[PDB]
């Protein structure tokens, strides 16, 4: 019941901002600080701030105080994070976290992935069958940008899966795949059909592999 | 403050026990908190005050020090502990990170399940196409696979995507993906995947004609 | 009548030093005149004496550095209740 | 992992602070910038300490405030509090100090007052005559007052703070429920002794840093954690005064739960084998009925022992105690409008014990009602004859050193008392159970919703030592049946 949800990916041009959103709910928003540490695809985690419950104030590292600007919201329990001058380092998975006296920040957001980069686009969809234990999958081929999410049969099979990261291709567009091992003999009226989300764009194209 | 963390990698086996230290720069009394990211997930708290295990986090796992002076310690390793752990101090203003240490799980030798797949109708009507070879299952993570057109092996033309290790079973898997123009695929008939591993006394090929899909 | 108590626990004792109480009626303008009064008396034995601080709203009474000569005499003060010789309190 | 001492003052039924009231602590300085206290904790511009670092001063009196209403290892985490500094960095104050303390605590109050006010004295010194006095009258001015018992593993009457009745005196257990151990030393124990709390290793705000924590263990921790439940249970029913919050706290600590091996010997009925809890969910009348004990009275030929109630409470019953046996019993007597226990000695006697049942009974006047030695084939009877009184004790006396339902009966050569109060919506009965010869204890209890009132030991005895209430359970300890009478009531 308690957690915190932020807002969706987006890409911006070099040079633009972005206000990535985080929402409390379950418990006091009021009573502890929040958090905002990123990660980039090559790094490991960097702080970046932290505000205040009582009175708003703020406190950021160094590296950002020119450019970060963090601000709460009472009425609807959401802190704000706004990044100015963006440049291609900027492009990271972008966290949120309270942070309490003794438990040292427990609770996180699920992530903002922010892409930087002068390049929307979405996902074509191709089915990987064979054509003869067995195996089969799905090609999720040129989106732009990160992240795109997929499922099997609406979230209803998980067992056995395998999705893989999301290769950046010569043309300057994404292209992951993925797939999932199944039974040999389970085959005649059973199909398999994995779901693709891509919230950039908007974009929901679902294909089915059978034979 | 200046968090040195280290090893920056450490590959152990199951049931062995491992040590994380940290190292900061001054003494920074307890105020150490370790954390655990698994890969696509956000961190998860497990040590605060420096001694002290998070609910829901197993006995396994426990932390000490105290100043400049901290370890982290999994008593007895498991395959779900496959993950990137890092040490936050809490002392100052700012709050300092260490650079992480990524467990990798050492595991008895497992040959991988190979597939390829073939493109479909539609994608080659794109006016593209891609042909994908699925290496299923393995360990060590070190494996060649090749790609051989009517014979003649590949180079250039491909992008491998490496799953991270297996939180059950231990074991990784990976796509190669041979992607060509729809004119330059026509006019070839055999296409080729071969898969080289020490599970594997010899290489396997595993392969299609152009049209058997 | 007029007694005088010291602590047991003789290492935790803080000579010099006694607070003086009054009895429970004794208003403020009173334990003022006792505290000089006492004062009087002490100089003219050629005793110093220091008044610390003067008690009320709990207690009626006042603090004083002395020495411990003037306690019988102090314990003839009208009004008095008790002295009570200073002694050190701990952290626990 | 909520550390154990919230766990354990936490009752099984919570839900998943102590906003209008405040905590005055009187202590060392305390660092106000933690983010554990932070917004909590307001410095009283007031100073008096003897002549002996940032960090090691507030080291005591942070974590003490982190206690009692700390964030995240706090029990009352919406009070309010203020630190007197009247101890130095080394934890050594004076008795004058915290006088001018408590004197400044109470003008505070008369010219800014607010609401219910809780006093933490997390200090002990030797016993003070005056220390004591001006903590009663400040209880007496109405303010609830909760002192350390001590780490001195000893009788918690020999010191003060602890020593004074007005004041809830705390000792300290450990998560094994045992009295805590600090090396030789430990918790005082004994009759001065209220109840027992969380005081062995308990996480709380450091003064190192900002966002620090540190065990810390003792009889301070063990008060605080009371500090805040009182804070907690005032809150609730700011109506309460500080004979009803004692009363609460006893009703509300968890029983028999202290493995009582750990004190003296002598000291153990002494003791109270109670450790302190939040009350559980609804609470909305109740009777709530305490065991004061008194000290042990001294070998000589007539016993001076007396066992007093607080001056709001009604001393509805009296027995009276020996490891011997030799002993002369007790007689309840009105010493200045209000009625006391005194225990008798024997000639072979090494001293007794007088037990007391003190009871929150606002309705009122308690008598007592005496029948001189009758003869033989009688025995010997007194009932209430005042309107509308119930019977709730009966005491018995006799002069002779050499043994041989709506009223009480005595032995023919004793001297019967009855205590009688005016409570006509207080039913009450009895409740007996008889066990033969050579056993050497024999115990009833009152069923769920009544409240003991009365303890003793069937007249026609054959070998008793005494007879005493613990909680709700009379207890008869012995050396024909030997048999325990308790009288027991509700409203």
């Amino acid at each position: 019941q308690v957690q915190l949800v932020q807002s969706g990916a987006e890409v911006k041009k070099p040079g633009a901002s972005v206000k990535v959103s985080c929402k409390a709910s379950g418990y006091t928003f009021t009573s502890y600080y929040m958090h905002w540490v990123r990660q980039a695809p090559g790094q490991g985690l960097e702080w970046m701030g932290e505000i205040s419950p009582f009175g708003g104030r703020t406190n950021y590292n160094e590296k950002f105080k020119s450019r970060v600007t963090m601000t709460r919201d009472t009425s609807t329990s959401t802190v704000y994070m706004e990044l100015s001058s963006l440049r291609s380092e900027d492009t990271a998975v972008y966290y949120c976290a309270r942070e309490r006296p003794l438990y040292a920040s427990d609770l996180w957001g699920q992530g903002t992935t922010v892409t930087v980069s002068s390049a929307t686009k979405g996902p074509s969809v191709f089915p990987l069958a064979p054509s003869s234990t067995a195996a089969l999958g799905c090609l999720v081929k040129d989106y732009f940008p990160e992240p795109v999410t997929v499922s099997w049969n609406s979230g209803a099979l998980t067992s056995g899966v395998h999705t893989f990261p999301a290769v950046l291709q010569s043309s300057g567009l994404y292209s992951l795949s993925s797939v999932v091992t199944v039974p040999s003999s389970n085959f005649g009226t059973q199909t398999y059909t994995c779901n693709v989300d891509h919230k950039p764009s908007n974009t929901k194209v679902d294909k089915t592999v059978e034979r | 403050i200046q968090m040195t963390q280290s090893p920056s990698s450490l590959s152990a086996s199951v049931g062995d026990r491992v040590t994380i230290t940290c190292r900061a720069s001054q003494g920074i009394s307890s105020a150490l908190a370790w954390y655990q990211q698994k890969p696509g997930k956000a961190p998860k708290l497990l040590i605060y005050s420096a001694s002290y295990r998070y609910t829901g986090v197993p006995s396994r796992f426990s932390g000490s020090g105290s100043g400049t002076d901290f370890t982290f310690t999994i008593s007895s390793l498991q395959p779900e502990d496959i993950a990137t752990y890092y040490c936050q101090q809490r002392y100052s203003l700012w709050r300092t990170f260490g650079q992480g240490t990524k467990l990798e799980i050492k595991r008895t030798v497992a040959a991988p399940s190979v597939f390829i797949f073939p493109p479909s109708d539609e994608q080659l009507k794109s006016g593209t196409a891609s042909v994908v070879c699925l290496l299923n299952n393995f360990y060590p993570r070190e494996a060649k696979v090749q790609w051989k057109v009517d014979n003649a092996l590949q180079s250039g033309n491909s992008q491998e995507s490496v799953t991270e290790q297996d939180s059950k079973d231990s074991t990784y898997s990976l796509s190669s993906t041979l992607t060509l123009s729809k004119a330059d695929y026509e006019k070839h008939k055999v296409y080729a995947c071969e898969v080289t591993h020490q599970g594997l006394s010899s290489p396997v090929t595993k392969s299609f004609n152009r049209g058997e899909s | 009548t007029a007694t005088f108590h010291r602590c047991a626990k003789d290492p935790w004792r803080l000579p010099g030093t006694y607070v003086v109480v009054l009895k429970e009626e004794t208003h403020l303008s009173q334990s003022e005149r006792t505290a000089r009064r006492l004062q009087a008396q002490a100089a003219r034995r050629g005793y110093l004496t220091k008044i610390l601080h003067v008690f009320h709203g709990l207690l009626p009474g006042f603090l004083v550095k002395m020495s411990g000569d003037l306690l019988e005499l102090a314990l003839k003060l009208p009004h008095v209740d008790y002295i009570e010789e200073d002694s050190s309190v701990f952290a626990q | 992992s909520i550390p154990w001492n919230l766990e354990r003052i936490t009752p099984p039924r919570y839900r998943a602070g102590g906003s209008l009231v405040e905590v005055y602590l009187l202590d060392t300085s305390i660092q106000s910038d933690h983010r554990e206290i932070e917004g909590r904790v307001m410095v009283t511009d007031f100073e008096n300490v003897p002549e002996e670092q940032a960090s090691k001063c507030d080291s005591h009196g942070t974590h003490l405030a982190g206690v009692v209403s700390g964030r995240d290892a706090g029990v009352a985490k919406g009070a309010s509090m203020r630190s007197l500094r009247v101890l130095n960095c080394q934890g050594k104050g004076t008795v004058s100090g915290t006088l001018i303390g408590l004197e400044f605590i109470r003008k505070s109050q008369l010219v800014q007052p607010v609401g219910p006010l809780v006093v933490l004295l997390p200090l002990a010194g030797g016993y003070s005559r005056v220390l004591n006095a001006a903590c009663q009258r400040l209880a007496r001015a109405g303010v609830v007052l909760v002192t350390a018992a001590g780490n001195f593993r000893d009788d918690a009457c020999l010191y003060s703070p602890a020593s004074a009745p007005e004041v809830i005196t705390v000792g300290a257990t450990n998560a094994q429920d045992q009295p805590v151990t600090l090396g030789t030393l430990g918790t005082n124990f004994g009759r001065c002794v209220d109840l027992f709390a969380p005081g062995e290793d308990i996480i709380g705000a450091s003064s190192d840093c900002s966002t620090c924590f540190v065990s810390q263990s003792g009889t301070s921790q063990a008060a605080a954690h009371v500090a805040g439940i009182a804070a907690m249970m005032l809150s609730a029913e700011p109506e309460l005064t500080l004979a009803e919050l004692r009363q609460r706290l006893i009703h509300f600590s968890a029983k028999d739960v202290i493995n009582e091996a750990w004190f003296p010997e002598d000291q153990r009925v002494l003791t109270p084998n109670l450790v302190a809890a939040l009350p559980p969910s609804t609470h909305g009348w109740q009777l709530f009925c305490r065991t004061v004990w008194s000290a042990h009275s001294g070998p000589t030929r007539m016993a001076t022992a007396i066992a007093r109630c607080a001056p709001d409470e009604e001393l509805l019953s009296c027995s009276s105690f020996s490891r011997s046996g030799k002993r002369r019993g007790e007689r309840m007597e009105a010493q200045g409008g209000k009625l006391v226990c005194r225990a008798h000695n024997a000639f072979g006697g090494e001293g007794v014990y007088a037990i007391a049942r003190c009871c929150l009974l606002p309705q009122a006047n308690c008598s007592v009602h005496t029948a001189p030695p009758a003869e033989a084939s009688m025995g010997t009877r007194v009932h209430c004859h005042q309107q509308g009184h119930v019977l709730t004790g009966c005491s018995s006396h006799w002069e002779v050193e050499d043994l041989g339902p709506n009223q009480c009966v005595g032995h023919r050569e004793a001297s019967i008392h009855a205590s009688c109060c005016h409570a006509p919506g207080l039913e009450c009965k009895v409740k007996e159970h008889g066990i033969p010869a050579p056993q050497e204890q024999v115990t009833v209890a009152c069923e769920e919703g009544w409240t003991l009132t009365g303890c003793s030991a069937l007249p026609g005895t054959s070998h008793v030592l005494g007879a005493y209430a613990v909680d709700n359970t009379c207890v008869v300890r012995s050396r024909e049946a030997v048999t325990a009478v308790a009288i027991c009531c509700r409203s």
